[PDB]
């Protein structure tokens, strides 16, 4: 079911950007 | 059943449309306000600022009457905003300029654009009140709309039909209203000159609301013909060509008349501007604005109760007048969406009462100087 | 022109400009959600500046979206009062519902977005900002149930005693598989959309050597993001084209390279019998072989509504009438094919923009190559060129039908005329331009100036 989907995978797009800017941040 | 949903979701628009103009008249009536009692800059920034953090939400109750009349009463929806056609453009385009004049009037630094935005505001602020008032007087004249046999909705009339002197008194009224809620949240919301000249302009505003209240009622009751629903079955389908309908004088006061306790609306609606007045004099504006909600309260249910059982009478086919019987969803989509709407609303109700909550504070010269490039 | 053609042109016009900025809003709130999350995490300033900068160019052109929705939810009543009628009571709902749950939701949280940053502290404006955020999503949930109800009618009965579709499952509208891919798809886009903003404002500093640390931050976080984004994009994109194959034969001829036209003479025929049963019924008939053949033959009112364009007299429909309709139940699969495309092409060129500047992101050499930076700031158009191109694939696709095999569009018009349309048009047209010269220009200033000006 398609709502369920988006829903997990807008949270995990938004924690893997926030995790990888967490990471690279400092190589910035 | 059926009936009691229909008396349920005419309850639910009437409560939208106070709602409306509760929040967003103020909004509105602020916009009307804006060349009244700010003379410079900063008053006018002050002014602006006053309702910039809310009025889009706000609006949306403006936006959710459009969509609960689509949801629920789909003939009403249809039938008004297509009949009113040039009227609802000339309404959409004022709208237009309100997000707009919010957001962009201080992105440039030039007075000319300044003044550009802020007319464009005062017209998105003058022009939906005084067309929904007129749109509403037209509904009590009657309105020259009616159904061919498979409901296909034909229109008689034009713009320049609706600008007769009761719609006219009505869009009057109906100015003075949100600018009686606008010059109460200024009130709330600001202090020093912009402040007095709201109170002085709610002053006015409550004596235009209750002068043009009181006219109108004694025009509909000695020179405006009413409708009666001789027979309609309230548990039946939405067909608005199943019913009979007679058009007699005075008949708009027989809901009235008949049930002496139906009169506390329009004693709301023409008494709570003058406590409204009361209460500004009294250094209460909270208790102002409660009266001035009861004011949009009394004054819409005194329209719809006096309209009651009809929402769109017809002046050219009686029995295409549209009435909270015949104008509904089926019942599956009264139920779904009574459900929906008892789980949101309070929702709605109490982050909106939230977000007001966090914001309260009153926008005034040093608050803007605090904060000036990041408040509109 | 005839004023079905304008009313036509009309929604044309200020469907396409709304969505001119609402994909941007879909997917920049959910980077302003990212970004603030990041400076929640790790306490980092420049974040916050730059949830700021950001949402600046967010609010500006996020004000012309609301003023342009505003236009489209009560353009239904006005110039289709007929399909407000015979569709309200299952299309009513969606809109509503959006109104309930989202537009509330992010119209409310906006204000504390922009002028909350002060009075909230860091958790409750970072609530504020992802309320926003899915307030946005969820209104996109709900306005594309009713579109892919347009698209896909499923939990309706057409009612004798109303005349109208009548709702019969509410779960069978709010789950309507072309509503779900739909909505997941276009969100996706939106995504997108956001990711290339940020990395092309963000690619522009940085071909000039100024705001360098932001920008360098901005593209990388439009880099994972808009990579995933443009990912799900295509995944939606391909389970979109699945739907429209199984529940409409003219987009998938579109998507095809390009029988039905054969097929619906069969269901003209049919129509043109429930069509003078249903006038039969409107007339007040209830004699029990009328309404057992009405039951046989509602399925086909639509296309008898088709026929009634072409044939006056429905009682007697020649050939040649049979045939007008024949070929107005197809539309021209030429602008079809050609927006299918430019939108596939489109997000090939996205993905392919997407994976190189995440590899530069990934790699820590985002100002190595200008290359990059140039190519990432001329692929700017790209997202909207493609989502204007699925969204006239969409809209046009399922012409003549304002409702599938429900409602034509020739049907669902108002009772107006050329005068009220031309004096809509052209007050709606000029609006639009003078309000879209500025919003361009405001944007442009702004970014230009960019977030060292803040
Ligand atoms: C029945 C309806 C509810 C009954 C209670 C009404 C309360 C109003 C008044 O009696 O109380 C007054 C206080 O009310 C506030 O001042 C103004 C808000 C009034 C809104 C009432 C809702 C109207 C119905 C809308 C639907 C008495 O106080 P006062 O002596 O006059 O002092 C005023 C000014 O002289 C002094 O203001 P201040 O002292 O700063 O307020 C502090 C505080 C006190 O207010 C009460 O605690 C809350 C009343 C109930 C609120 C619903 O309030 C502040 O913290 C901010 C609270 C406001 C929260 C949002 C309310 C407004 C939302 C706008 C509507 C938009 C969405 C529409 C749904
Ligand atoms: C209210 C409710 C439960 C349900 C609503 C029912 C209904 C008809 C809804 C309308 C649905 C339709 C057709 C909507 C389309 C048209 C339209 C305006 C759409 C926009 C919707 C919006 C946002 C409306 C906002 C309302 C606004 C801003 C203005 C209209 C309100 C006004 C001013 C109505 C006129 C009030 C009036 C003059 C009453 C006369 C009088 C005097 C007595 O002094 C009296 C004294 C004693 C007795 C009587 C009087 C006495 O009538
Ligand atoms: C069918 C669907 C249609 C819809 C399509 C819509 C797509 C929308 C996107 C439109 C933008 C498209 C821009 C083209 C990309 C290349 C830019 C470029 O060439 O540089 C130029 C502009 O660059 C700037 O100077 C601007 C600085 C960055 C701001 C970005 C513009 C914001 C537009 C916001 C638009 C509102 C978006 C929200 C509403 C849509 C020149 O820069 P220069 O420094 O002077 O260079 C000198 C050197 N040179 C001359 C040799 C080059
Ligand atoms: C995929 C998403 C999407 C689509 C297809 C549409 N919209 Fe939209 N609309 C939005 C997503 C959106 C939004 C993202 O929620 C917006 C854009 C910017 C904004 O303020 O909210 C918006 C705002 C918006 C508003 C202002 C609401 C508010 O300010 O709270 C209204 C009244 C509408 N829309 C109505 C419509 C109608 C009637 C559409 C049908 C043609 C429509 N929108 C298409
Ligand atoms: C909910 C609902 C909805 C929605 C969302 C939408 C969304 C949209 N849209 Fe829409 N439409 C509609 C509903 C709708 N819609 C209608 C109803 C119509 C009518 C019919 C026809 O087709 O016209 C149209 C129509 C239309 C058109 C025209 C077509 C023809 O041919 O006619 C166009 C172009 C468009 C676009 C668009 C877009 C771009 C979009 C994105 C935003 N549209
Ligand atoms: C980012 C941008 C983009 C992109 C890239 C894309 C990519 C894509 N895509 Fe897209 N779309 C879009 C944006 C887009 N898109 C839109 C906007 C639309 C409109 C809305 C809907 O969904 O409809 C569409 C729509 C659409 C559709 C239809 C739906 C309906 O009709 O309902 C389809 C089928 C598709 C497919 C596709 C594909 C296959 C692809 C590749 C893989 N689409």
């Amino acid at each position: 079911m398609w709502y369920l989907l988006w829903f997990v995978g807008i949270l995990l797009m938004c924690s893997l950007s926030t995790l990888v800017l967490v990471w690279l941040d400092p190589r910035l | 059943d059926y009936e009691t949903l229909r008396f349920i979701w005419w309850l639910l628009i009437g409560v939208i449309l106070v709602v409306f103009m509760i929040s967003d008249g103020f909004d509105m009536g602020i916009g009307c306000l804006l060349p009244l009692v700010a003379r410079n800059d900063d008053e006018r920034r002050i002014v602006i600022n006053s309702v910039g953090a809310h009025w889009e939400g706000n609006q949306v109750w403006l936006i959710l009457a459009g969509g609960a009349l689509f949801a629920a009463w789909p003939r009403v929806y249809a039938a008004a905003f297509s009949g009113f056609y040039v009227a609802m453009i000339l309404v959409l385009c004022s709208l237009f300029f309100r997000p707009l004049a919010f957001d962009y009037r201080g992105k440039i630094a030039d007075a000319r654009w300044r003044k550009m935005w802020d007319a464009g505001l005062v017209i998105g602020s003058l022009v939906p009140p005084v067309v929904f008032g007129i749109a509403f007087g037209n509904l009590l004249l009657g309105v020259p709309f009616a159904f061919t046999p498979q409901l296909r909705v034909e229109y008689l009339g034009s713009f320049w039909q609706l600008l007769t002197p009761f719609p006219l008194l009505c869009g009057l009224l109906s100015l003075g209203m949100v600018i009686l809620q606008g010059g109460v949240w200024l009130q709330l919301k600001t202090v020093g000159v912009i402040h007095l000249r709201s109170q002085l302009a709610t002053k006015r505003a409550a004596l235009l609301v209750m002068l043009c209240f009181l006219l109108a009622g004694y025009w509909l009751w000695v020179g405006i013909d009413g409708f009666v629903l001789l027979a309609q079955d309230a548990n039946g389908p939405s067909n608005p060509l199943m019913k009979l309908v007679a058009v007699l004088p005075g008949a708009w006061m027989n809901n009235f008349v008949e049930s002496p306790v139906l009169w506390i609306f329009p004693l709301l609606g023409f008494f709570c501007p003058l406590l409204t007045v009361m209460a500004i004099y009294r250094g209460r504006p909270g208790w102002g604005f409660l009266m001035a909600s009861l004011m949009q309260f009394g004054v819409i249910f005194t329209a719809g109760i006096t309209l009651f059982p009809f929402v769109m009478p017809s002046s050219v086919s009686p029995i295409s007048s549209l009435t909270l019987w015949d104008s509904t969803s089926s019942q599956l989509t009264l139920s779904i969406m009574l459900v929906i709407v008892l789980i949101f609303l309070p929702i709605v109700l109490l982050y909106t009462l939230w977000s007001y909550y966090k914001m309260w504070g009153r926008m005034t010269t040093e608050t803007l100087r605090r904060n000036e490039n990041e408040l509109y | 022109w005839d004023v079905i053609d304008l009313s036509r042109w009309q929604f044309a016009l200020t469907a396409l400009y709304h969505f001119l900025f609402v994909p941007l809003t879909l997917g920049l709130i959910f980077l302003l959600a990212i970004m603030e999350t990041i400076y929640v995490v790790t306490g980092k300033t420049i974040y916050r500046d730059m949830t700021r900068f950001w949402g600046k160019l967010f609010g500006i052109n996020f004000a012309l979206g609301v003023a342009t929705g505003l236009t489209m939810e009560f353009q239904f009543g006005t110039n289709w009062s007929f399909y407000s009628n015979y569709v309200g009571d299952i299309f009513g709902a969606p809109l509503a519902m959006e109104a309930l749950m989202a537009f509330f939701l992010e119209s409310t949280f906006v204000g504390l977005f922009f002028f909350g940053w002060q009075r909230l502290n860091k958790y409750q404006h970072l609530l504020v900002t992802w309320l926003v955020a899915f307030g946005s999503n969820l209104s996109a949930l709900w306005i594309l149930n009713a579109n892919g109800w347009m698209q896909y009618p499923t939990g309706a009965h057409f009612d004798i005693d109303t005349l109208r579709m009548e709702m019969t499952s509410f779960s069978e509208l709010v789950f309507n598989p072309v509503s779900q891919v739909k909505f997941v798809h276009t969100v996706m886009a939106g995504y997108v959309t956001g990711a290339m903003f940020i990395m092309a404002i963000s690619a522009w500093y940085l071909l000039r050597g100024r705001e360098r640390n932001v920008a360098l931050r901005s593209f990388a976080i439009g880099s994972v993001f808009g990579t995933l984004a443009i990912i799900g994009t295509l995944q939606l994109g391909d389970s979109s084209a699945y739907e429209v194959a199984q529940v409409q034969p003219v987009k998938l001829a579109a998507m095809e390279g390009e029988n039905l036209m054969a097929e619906t003479y069969p269901r003209l025929q049919r129509g043109r019998m429930a069509w003078l049963l249903m006038q039969e019924i409107s007339q007040g008939n209830r004699e029990p072989h009328v309404l057992q053949a009405f039951r046989g033959l509602e399925g086909d009112l639509g296309y008898g509504m088709l026929l009634s364009r072409y044939a006056p007299d429905m009682n007697h429909v020649t050939a040649a009438q049979y045939q007008a309709a024949m070929r107005g139940a197809i539309p021209q699969v030429a602008p079809v094919f050609w927006s299918f495309r430019i939108m596939v092409g489109c997000g090939s060129l996205l993905l392919l923009v997407m994976l190189i500047a995440l590899v530069q992101t990934l790699r820590g050499k985002i100002d190595q190559h200008r290359w990059v930076l140039k190519m990432a700031l001329w692929s700017l158009p790209l997202p909207w060129i493609a989502i204007e191109a699925g969204w006239f694939m969409t809209e046009f696709g399922r012409q003549p039908w304002a409702i599938q095999d429900i409602l034509p569009t020739y049907s669902a018009h108002s009772a107006l005329t050329t005068g009220q349309l031309a004096f809509s048009l052209i007050m709606i047209v000029g609006l639009y331009t003078l309000f879209l010269i500025a919003e361009v220009y405001l944007m442009q200033k702004y970014a230009r100036l960019g977030p060292s000006a803040m």
